[PDB]
């Protein structure tokens, strides 16, 4: 019964990675665990229809 | 093979039922020579331990030792662990001081216990706290040893649980309390659930100070482990009626069934190790005088008659039988709940109040509240299987669902609720700041009088 | 009106010194009618019948203090455990004097064990004093002995609770293997160079040989070991310029016996001034009743404060350890032990000798070198991360955009599809 | 972010039966007129528009 | 005004039942009405409470 991460966070916290260069969705949960930089992109959400 | 079962008991437990424990047991006998030696010892000194080990180890090379204890001495299990380290013989501890929890074993020792460690007990107690939404709590740790592992296990469990526990800082002790500096740390406490890890003679003074400081209220809870709760007969009057304890002392399973399961585990390990290697019986000849194939890391995979009796890396059981008890108003340790493989069972899912801990406690603040299942008002849904916790706007409740129409017996299934009236009741609890008792009705609809019966 | 003291001691000269200390203990304590008898037992190469002989002899003697004073034992087990367990059956304090294992620190296991020597984890606090001097934050832990490894991790987290920093790499494994150089190279790729080691002599010599073959003992590599790692073939395999610790009078038995006699004698003369006097019964035959003043005499031993001895201010904590311990800090200059520091109970002072390092200058090597090659990981974002297969062999077709901007690609490494 | 939203548990129970591996799978699925809506960032879908 | 309920003392405090009413205090301004002799004990109890 242990919490674990995966993906880019799982590869970063394991020491195999150094810096995630990706459009990281900034939230309150990941701010508690790692430190954040200044955002380069500023945008919102939308719905893809046809 | 040759297994000796020696028992040190004060109650009149005879020996011939152990002689009858050889015949019908192990019907599919894979070892060609299975023999048991049943012995009873009246004294509890380690001199008799060394003497009987030197007798039975030289007694035609007995490879199995089974011991149960009736006293309250935890050093006997440490002596048997030293004997298992010196003689390289798998030794099992059954009851009493032979089953009391020790911290760390050795690779040279093949001693094992049929019990429940403090880490799995803390897991069960935090499971109880998760199942009750008792998220605001505290922790008081004394100078009783084995305490920093307990604090670190609580810290890792809070860091690895979906609750996000609102934990007050740890009230630490240095000596017996002066009631000068410990008074400031005890007056920091304003939460309900209080956890404690100490001995019994310390707990008497702790509960005396808590009654002197008024920490035994109806809101305030007290959950203690099994090591502080000693004999069932010796209960001092300073204990609050409603004291939550968790101990694996099950009166439904006697010592004979436990040693039968231990013999089943021993014969299972011997039969599974004989299929891999040939020269399995290898012991020491005698004590006077100046190993590769061992069962130390072999019987982790074991299952006897469907009972999940598997062993851990530390040497304890994977799924033991924990028993959740409370203290009733009649000053008795009342058996309440039992524990499943990993999940927890609750015979009394309705949490009792025990609101009058003492005689002079005039308290009438709880309110019994019932509602009815309507879709735009009380959305009644299942508990989340990913978290096993109602989410922060939903509140838990119970529902007495019957099994059939044949019996009137049912189960109080706990579910989550949200909606309009749930928000109304939560805002009433915010404004008035009371305590509520929310549940569901199982009789039926709103109301109808049938011959002066609603 | 008698007090018996049991001892497991070998040499006749130190037995005579022990009896002389017992005789001189009643000198300054007046003409009071208390008597002091001493009973010392010798060796047998086994351990079961030794435990039998010592336990029934101390039951027949009814002693109050039990002492084991054998450093140079050929068996590397170092276990006075069964006599301490037999005394803990009646809650009688055994004063261990030689070993420093962390399994004796657990008072839940060793119910009535006291000692005047600390475990090696307190040396990490001395190494935390290094963090108070050399201002180093990121460390690399390597512990093979898992019986003390959890206690070392606990003490390390207790030390790091103040600064609220984190250890970069911790390691626990089974002692006896040899192919641990992969984790050594993984620690070498990290920014820090601080190496904390806690093992026996064999694993220390193994990792010394592993650092010597892979040249992990060059410039900036911080090495910081203790007394167990500078003995045997580990001292032969040690590189020059390594910093180690030394226990002052750690093996000097003659003054240590007199210090133990003074501690036990003042504890007995403190206990004689109070009421509720109980005696150990004849527990060999027909007596399982425990000695009722076990925790009471333990509480007497908790507040024991002393002012006599060549070592100095001996004092027990809540764990019964040693307070205010003089330590030495040694350096290995061209296969010669050179003293470079002294340590009181709170502060490190280097002596007039210089501190010559295995790397460059005599000042501290800042072994915190940031990664000049930052490992970049990303996800395949469709308008942002364009991934194109190579043309012939690991090459990128340098195509040009419509705005005169050449695309500066990079050789990345990626999987092909999902795992099923 | 929707799991923090304690008032949209219905969408959390609905979208769990149709979660895809990558966003390009969703682009290909709505390209075949099999999907109907997809919550995504702004400028990526602006570039794809 | 946001007024909390009146904490009424009874006798010289046992620091058992009065402490329950003192732990209910979550406000900022504490209004005390007593004599000079009991004020020392009340301020000492409040300092012990924090
Ligand atoms: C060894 O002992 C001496 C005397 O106890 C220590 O000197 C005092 O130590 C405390 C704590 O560091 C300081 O606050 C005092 O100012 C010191 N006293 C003096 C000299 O003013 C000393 O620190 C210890 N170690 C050494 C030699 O540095
Ligand atoms: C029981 O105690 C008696 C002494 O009263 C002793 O002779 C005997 O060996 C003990 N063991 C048994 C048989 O229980
Ligand atoms: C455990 O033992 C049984 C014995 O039949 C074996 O079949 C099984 O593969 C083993 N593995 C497990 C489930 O641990
Ligand atoms: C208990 O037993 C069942 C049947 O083996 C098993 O599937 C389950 O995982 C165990 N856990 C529970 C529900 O206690
Ligand atoms: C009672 O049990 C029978 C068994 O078939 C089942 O069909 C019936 O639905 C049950 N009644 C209820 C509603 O509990
Ligand atoms: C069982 O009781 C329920 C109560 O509503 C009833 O609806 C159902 O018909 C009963 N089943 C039978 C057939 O006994
Ligand atoms: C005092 O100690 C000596 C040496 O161990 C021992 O021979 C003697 O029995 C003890 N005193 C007594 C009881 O005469
Ligand atoms: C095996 O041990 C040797 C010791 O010199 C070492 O050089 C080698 O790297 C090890 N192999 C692995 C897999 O680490
Ligand atoms: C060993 O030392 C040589 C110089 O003598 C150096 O070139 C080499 O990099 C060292 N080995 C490693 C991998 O550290
Ligand atoms: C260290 O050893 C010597 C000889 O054993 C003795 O004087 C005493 O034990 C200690 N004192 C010193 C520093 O000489
Ligand atoms: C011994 O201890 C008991 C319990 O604390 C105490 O009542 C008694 O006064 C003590 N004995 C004497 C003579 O002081
Ligand atoms: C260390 O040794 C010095 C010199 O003997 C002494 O003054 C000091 O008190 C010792 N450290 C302690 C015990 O604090
Ligand atoms: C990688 O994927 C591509 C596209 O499906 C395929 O052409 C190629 O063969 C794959 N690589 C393998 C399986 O060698």
């Amino acid at each position: 019964n242990k919490k674990e991460w995966n993906g880019m966070m799982g590869e970063l916290l394991s020491g195999q990675a150094d810096m995630i260069v990706a459009p990281l969705t900034i939230n309150n949960e990941r701010a508690q665990y790692i430190e954040f930089s200044k955002p380069f992109k500023y945008q919102g959400l939308t719905i893809l229809v046809k | 093979l040759n297994i000796a079962v020696l028992l040190g008991h004060s109650h009149d437990v005879t020996e011939r039922e152990l002689r009858n424990l050889w015949g019908p047991e192990q019907a599919t006998g894979l070892p060609l020579d299975v023999n048991v030696v049943a012995l009873l010892m009246n004294r509890t000194d380690p001199k008799s331990l060394i003497t009987h080990v030197c007798d039975l180890m030289s007694g035609a090379r007995i490879h199995g030792l089974v011991f149960g204890d009736d006293t309250d001495q935890e050093a006997v299990a440490q002596m048997l662990d030293f004997i298992s380290s010196q003689t390289f013989i798998p030794i099992l501890g059954i009851h009493g001081g032979a089953s009391m929890i020790m911290a760390d074993k050795d690779p040279t020792s093949t001693f094992f216990q049929f019990g429940a460690s403090i880490q799995q007990q803390a897991t069960v107690m935090l499971k109880i706290m998760q199942d009750y939404d008792w998220h605001v709590f505290s922790l008081v740790t004394t100078i009783f040893p084995g305490y920093r592992d307990f604090i670190s296990f609580i810290k890792t469990t809070v860091d690895n649980s979906f609750v996000g526990w609102d934990m007050q800082n740890v009230i630490t002790l240095d000596t017996s309390f002066e009631d000068a500096k410990t008074q400031v740390q005890l007056k920091k406490i304003h939460s309900s659930v209080i956890l404690l890890y100490c001995s019994k003679d310390e707990a008497v003074l702790i509960l005396s100070e808590a009654r002197s400081l008024g920490l035994t209220g109806y809101d305030f809870f007290w959950i203690v482990p099994s090591l502080v709760s000693g004999n069932t007969e010796l209960i001092p009057k300073e204990f609050p009626s409603g004291l939550i304890s968790v101990s694996y002392d099950d009166w439904d399973y006697s010592l004979e069934a436990r040693v039968r399961d231990g013999l089943g585990i021993l014969t299972t390990a011997a039969s599974s190790m004989l299929e891999k290697f040939s020269y399995i019986p290898e012991a020491k000849a005698s004590c006077y005088g100046q190993p590769l194939h061992t069962l130390h890391q072999f019987m982790v995979n074991v299952t006897w008659d469907g009972k999940d009796l598997s062993f851990t890396e530390e040497g304890y059981q994977v799924h033991p039988r924990l028993v959740v008890i409370v203290l009733n108003k009649d000053r008795e340790w009342e058996k309440v709940g039992k524990w499943e493989n990993q999940t927890l069972s609750l015979r009394h899912a309705v949490w009792p109040r025990y609101k009058s801990f003492s005689d002079c406690e005039p308290d009438d603040n709880h309110l019994s509240i019932v509602t009815l299942e309507e879709a735009p008002f009380v959305i009644v849904e299942d508990i989340d299987p990913l978290t096993e916790t109602c989410v922060r706007n939903t509140v838990p409740c119970r529902k007495f669902v019957k099994i059939n129409n044949s019996t009137n017996e049912g189960m109080n299934v706990k579910k989550c609720c949200k909606g309009f009236c749930i928000d109304i009741l939560k805002k009433l609890s915010r404004t008035v700041k009371f305590t509520y008792d929310l549940y569901l009705v199982t009789n039926g609809k709103h109301g109808k009088k049938v011959n002066n019966v609603w | 009106k008698i007090v018996n003291i049991g001892a497991v001691l070998s040499t006749r000269k130190h037995e005579q010194m022990f009896r002389e200390a017992v005789n001189q203990a009643n000198k300054r304590h007046g003409s009071w009618k208390i008597q002091l008898n001493a009973t010392s037992v010798t060796h047998k190469p086994n351990a079961i019948q030794m435990a039998l002989s010592v336990c029934e002899d101390l039951i027949s003697s009814q002693v109050y203090a039990i002492l084991v004073s054998h450093p140079p034992t050929p068996n590397d087990h170092f276990t006075p455990t069964p006599v301490s367990y037999t005394a803990g059956f009646y809650r009688i304090p055994v004063l261990g004097l030689t070993t420093r294992m962390s399994i004796y620190s657990d008072k839940s296991i060793h119910l009535s064990f006291l000692r005047t020597v600390p475990p090696y984890s307190h040396q990490s606090s001395v190494w935390f004093e290094m963090m108070r001097v050399y201002n180093w934050n990121h460390i690399i832990l390597l512990v093979s002995d898992d019986h003390e490894g959890r206690a070392a991790q606990k003490r390390l987290e207790t030390l790091l609770e103040e600064r609220e920093s984190k250890a970069e790499k911790v390691l626990q494994f089974d002692p006896g293997t040899k192919n641990v150089t992969a984790l050594l190279m993984e620690a070498r790729e990290l920014e820090a160079r601080v190496i904390i080691l806690s093992a026996s002599e064999d694993d220390a010599a193994t990792v010394y040989r592993a650092a010597a073959m892979l040249n992990m003992t060059g410039s900036g590599y911080v090495w910081l070991v203790g007394e167990r790692e500078i003995s045997g073939n580990a001292l032969r395999y040690a590189p020059d310029g390594i910093i180690g610790l030394q226990l002052i009078n750690g093996k000097n038995e003659s003054a240590h016996i007199s210090d133990a006699v003074g501690v036990v004698a003042q504890a007995v003369h403190e206990l004689l001034e109070k009421e509720n006097i109980t005696d150990p019964p004849r527990g060999c035959v027909g007596n399982t009743n425990i000695w009722k003043t076990g925790p009471l005499f333990k509480r007497v031993l908790m507040s024991s404060k002393y002012a006599d001895g060549v070592t100095g201010r001996v004092e027990f904590n809540e764990d019964g350890d040693r307070k205010f311990a003089n330590y030495s800090i040694m350096n290995l200059q061209n296969r010669k032990l050179v003293q470079v520091g002294i340590y009181n109970g709170t502060h490190v002072i280097p002596n007039d000798r210089k501190i010559i390092w295995p790397g460059g200058e005599t000042e501290k090597p800042r072994g915190y070198q940031m990664s000049t090659r930052l490992k970049i990981v990303t996800i395949h974002q469709e308008p942002f991360v364009y991934v194109k297969p190579t043309m012939s062999d690991g090459t990128c077709k340098e195509e040009f955009t419509v705005n005169g901007d050449p695309v500066k690609k990079v050789i990345c490494t990626g999987p092909n599809d999902t795992s099923p | 972010y929707f799991r923090r939203q304690v008032e949209l548990s219905t969408m959390y129970r609905h979208m769990e039966k149709h979660n895809y591996e990558s966003a390009a799978e969703a682009i290909q699925a709505v390209r075949d007129n099999k999907l109907h809506a997809f919550i995504w960032d702004s400028a990526v879908l602006e570039f794809e528009a």
